[PDB]
DNA sequence: AAAAAAAAAAAAAAAAAAAAAAAAAAAAAAAAAAAAAAA
DNA sequence: TTTTTTTTTTTTTTTTTTTTTTTTTTTTTTTTCCTTTTTTTTTTTTTTTT
RNA sequence: AAAAAAAAAA
């Protein structure tokens, strides 16, 4: 699938991952992942396609 | 405008543009149903059957490289090396 | 994009600012809205002799 | 009254003419106005659909 | 406020840079054209890398 | 409040006027209780209190926005709050800080 | 979420999918599931027949 | 009991700041053509 | 009686002012309100008269 | 079902 955070800054801020299905309701990612996407977890919604 | 093979003047690498277009459409062609070119050893996803027949270039895919001037220049996938 | 992206990041010199030379330079964005417009009046120009 | 109404069905916001009043209040929304702008059939139809 | 009056001149000075080189590209003989084929430059960032 | 009940007791005189000025060119006489369309001021300040559009409803273009807003039913703070706003004219779109 | 709506890919989706170089999936989130269309256009005079 | 005038209901109608490019008008020196004085 | 010398009249640019026109980050979620209206003409109705 | 406005989230 392919992972987006708006605003689209740089190349990075869309990415390809792959899914794992997990229990509850959050698109729940890794951390490292934050730096690229400007993800701050504080009630951010993100896309996925 | 087929250029000959002797004056071709393009790069003789794949780059990961002509890569992720010849594994997508090889694997296409392998869920429709196409003869698969090398043996099997339990690979049921057929983008990893496009994997593995590239590895020993054998796909019958001939890429179209166009130049600025609107001449083209044809490339086997043999004749293209990998690298990764 | 890799030089868009880093438009968004000049604004945190923003504070910690005083001033040790009484030159009129236009710096930031704006500066870099006199330079991608051409722009045939700038708000500073100043020449290095 | 013809060329007024061929214009306003064409172009509604050019200045120095009387706007196409509309039913509601508001100015007709002329096919300038459904292709210029950033909602417009361009930039919010077909580079963002 | 330094956050909010800029974040629109800085959006729109990436939408115009994005606008201006959407179709610059490394060909098939290393140089750099333009929609046109116009000659940017004959090899990528004059390296080629 | 003032504002709005100035402009419709000025069309309230102008209806009544336009009224008393139709009834009166024929030599006859009229009703007070029917001249007065009490619809006007009613009408006037229940769309300029729904709405928020601070003016005439035929004219609202040229009227301020958002005067009148929905008051905020969430917490006891954020009605206290809503009720304690102030608005400044200037419109959210000034490049000057 | 009301009305069923799909996201918004904007203006910056497809820079960044320019800058990715990837045409398969900018043709596919641009014609394929956002509103595909067959017309028949006359050879000579190149309008909707 | 039949014909005409005034009143009321129903239906159509019109009423913000910035920046760059183009157009325009007064001016102003330059250059070619026509009229006058003198040898 | 012809040549130079002054005057005139266009001619093209210059320069400044004015006018015009076009622009203003990306995505997302909730309500509220309106999506006519008074004026003029036409048609029907009711009352009155001979 | 459309259009407009307002309140917000990152
Ligand atoms: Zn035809």
């Amino acid at each position: 699938v392919i992972f987006n955070r708006q605003p689209t800054l740089h190349k990075m801020s869309m990415m390809g991952h792959r899914v794992k299905v997990l229990p509850w309701s959050t698109f729940r990612m890794n951390l490292s992942c934050t730096s690229p996407y400007n993800a701050d977890f504080d009630g951010d919604e993100m896309n996925l396609h | 405008g087929g250029v000959p093979k002797s004056k071709r003047i393009t790069t003789k690498y794949m780059t990961k543009y002509e890569r992720a277009r010849v594994l997508g459409t090889r694997a296409l062609q392998i869920a429709m149903c196409a003869p698969i070119m090398v043996e099997l050893d339990g690979e049921t996803d057929p983008l990893q059957i496009a994997m593995k027949e590239l590895k020993q270039k054998k796909i019958p895919i001939i890429i179209r490289r166009y130049l600025p001037d609107h001449s083209y220049e044809d490339w086997s996938i043999d004749e293209l090396i990998m690298v990764d | 994009q890799s030089l868009g992206e880093p438009a968004t990041q000049m604004t945190l010199n923003t504070f910690h600012f005083a001033g040790v030379s009484s030159k009129n330079v236009t710096l930031g964005v704006p500066r870099l809205k006199e330079i991608i417009n051409i722009s045939k009046k700038p708000k500073a120009p100043s020449l290095t002799v | 009254m013809l060329q007024f109404h061929v214009a306003t069905l064409v172009d509604n916001d050019m200045p120095g003419m009387p706007r196409a009043m509309q039913k509601s209040g508001k100015p007709l929304k002329a096919i300038k106005a459904r292709l210029k702008g950033k909602e417009g059939r361009i930039r919010g139809n077909l580079m963002g659909k | 406020i330094d956050t909010a009056v800029k974040t629109a001149e800085t959006g729109y000075i990436q939408r115009r840079l994005i606008k201006a080189m959407e179709s610059v590209m490394v060909n098939y003989d290393g140089t750099v054209r333009n929609s046109v084929g116009q000659l940017i430059q004959l090899r990528y960032g004059e390296d080629g890398l | 409040l003032a504002f709005l009940f100035r402009g419709l007791f000025k069309n309230l005189m102008k209806e009544v006027r336009m009224y008393t000025q139709k009834f009166i060119d024929r030599g006859k006489d009229f009703n007070l209780e029917l001249a007065i369309k009490t619809n006007i001021i009613t009408d006037g300040l229940r769309y300029s209190l729904a709405t928020g559009n601070w003016g005439d409803q035929k004219k609202a273009h040229q009227a301020r926005a958002g005067v009148s807003q929905v008051l905020n039913r969430l917490t006891f703070a954020s009605t206290l709050s809503h009720l304690r706003r102030v608005n400044s004219p200037i419109g959210r779109d000034g490049k000057l800080a | 979420r009301a009305r069923d709506g799909g996201l918004r890919f904007g203006e910056m989706e497809r820079d960044c999918q320019i800058s990715h170089g990837a045409a398969q999936f900018l043709r596919e989130r641009l014609f394929e599931v956002s509103d595909p269309y067959r017309v028949h256009i006359c050879n000579f005079c190149g309008l909707i027949a």
